[PDB]
């Protein structure tokens, strides 16, 4: 069974140039990552090898669907986890305008607009988590199978708290396009970051940076 | 080897 | 309003090294996609302008999405629309094989094991269309308003066509992050062929790498 | 310019 209400407990038990700061805030939230996973229904009873591969094909979109819904309140710019907010002045003004721009316009407004809920947040992240596409699991049925119990738990809690949008479900499933495209954008950030040498990369992060 | 990762996943604390 | 019946009609109406034959696919096919998206309900009445954008936004989506679809009864390879199969061993030994065994892995087989049908080949194909994120667009509210009208029609299609399946709708849905994925692969390999002039790349296709 | 993707959009043929 994959209830939301333990989805959303999930979500509740883990609550100077920008990109240093974005890059410091992305090596914390990975830690804290690995705890949310873990509280994830049926996540810590996958074989350990699988829990890897989930976690490094997933950490990018699970952190950016996290920095995003939390800055749904933020004008033009995102909430990090070390309580620094980043307004896209400050983006733009460092090289890195035209992502920070597409999360506004596609993640945090789209978001603040549907009023996305944590319950919603915390399905759609188990989604993403549950990627039975990840390269190399043992068992991707296994996967397919959480995914879809994950989609299920969703559209019944949608039905049940907004049954006056038909739609909402839909809606909130077709977000996932714009942070897979918006996440691998974003990876290409870091590739490059970590070649140049340009910015600090502390040791989660650069571990995640590492070839498979 | 993603050493982190798999001692962070491991650990029961 | 957007009938199914219509989108079902615009797919029907519509029907050497490896690399270089994927290529010269594509510039055929791109014609046809102008003739595809014409005969998408309510798509030829938006500002010409807009009608740019979303089809340059979406084709390499919207071209993986028909091939793929046309290859599912193709044993591990794709059927071109030159009506040329290309097998994964010819993709390897041309140095493509990782894209084009994500191609098979995520969509040709994904889309064989749900027999996915035309109208829902169809109606995702327009969805991926009615790009509301698509950048300069004069009014993206236009744009969300027709992709939900499709994805209001796909669903109650999916829910009368088969009623045996009620997480068929949120299955379908759930391949666009997998070819935002592979269309943003293929377009990268594009590139660089174009970069290294490695592949004859015709007008049209050229064309879709130019700037905006 | 997009000149193809315009001069197809525009035709009626
Ligand atoms: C948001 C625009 C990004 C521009 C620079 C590219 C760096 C990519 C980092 C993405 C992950 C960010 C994680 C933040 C975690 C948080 O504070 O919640
Ligand atoms: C499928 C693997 C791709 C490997 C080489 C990268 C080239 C990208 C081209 C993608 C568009 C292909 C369009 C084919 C059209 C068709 O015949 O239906
Ligand atoms: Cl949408
Ligand atoms: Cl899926």
């Amino acid at each position: 069974e994959m209830p939301v209400d333990r989805i959303l407990e999930a979500e509740l038990a883990v609550e100077n140039d920008p990109v240093t700061n974005i890059c410091q805030a992305a090596d914390k939230q990975l830690f804290t990552l690995v705890e949310w996973a873990k509280r994830i229904p049926h996540f810590s009873s996958l074989p350990l090898d699988d829990q890897v591969i989930l976690l490094r094909a997933g950490w990018n979109e699970l952190l950016i669907a996290s920095f995003s819904h939390r800055s749904i309140d933020v004008r033009d710019g995102i909430l990090l986890a070390t309580g620094l907010h980043v307004h896209r002045n400050s983006a733009h003004s460092a090289g890195v305008g035209a992502i920070f721009d597409r999360v506004l316009t596609e993640l945090v407004s789209k978001m603040r607009d549907m009023r996305m809920d944590k319950t919603e947040l915390g399905c759609l992240r188990a989604i993403i988590l549950f990627n039975p596409d990840a390269k190399g699991l043992s068992n991707p049925s296994e996967v397919e199978v959480l995914r879809e119990k994950v989609y299920a738990s969703l559209e019944t809690y949608c039905k049940q708290k907004y049954p006056e949008q038909q739609g909402r479900f839909a809606k909130l499933l077709l977000r996932l396009p714009a942070l897979r495209s918006i996440g691998l954008k974003c990876l290409e950030h870091l590739f490059f970051f970590k070649l140049i040498g340009d910015t600090p990369i502390d040791t989660f992060l650069m571990e995640m940076l590492e070839a498979p | 080897k993603h050493k982190i990762l798999h001692r962070l996943l491991q650990d029961s604390s």
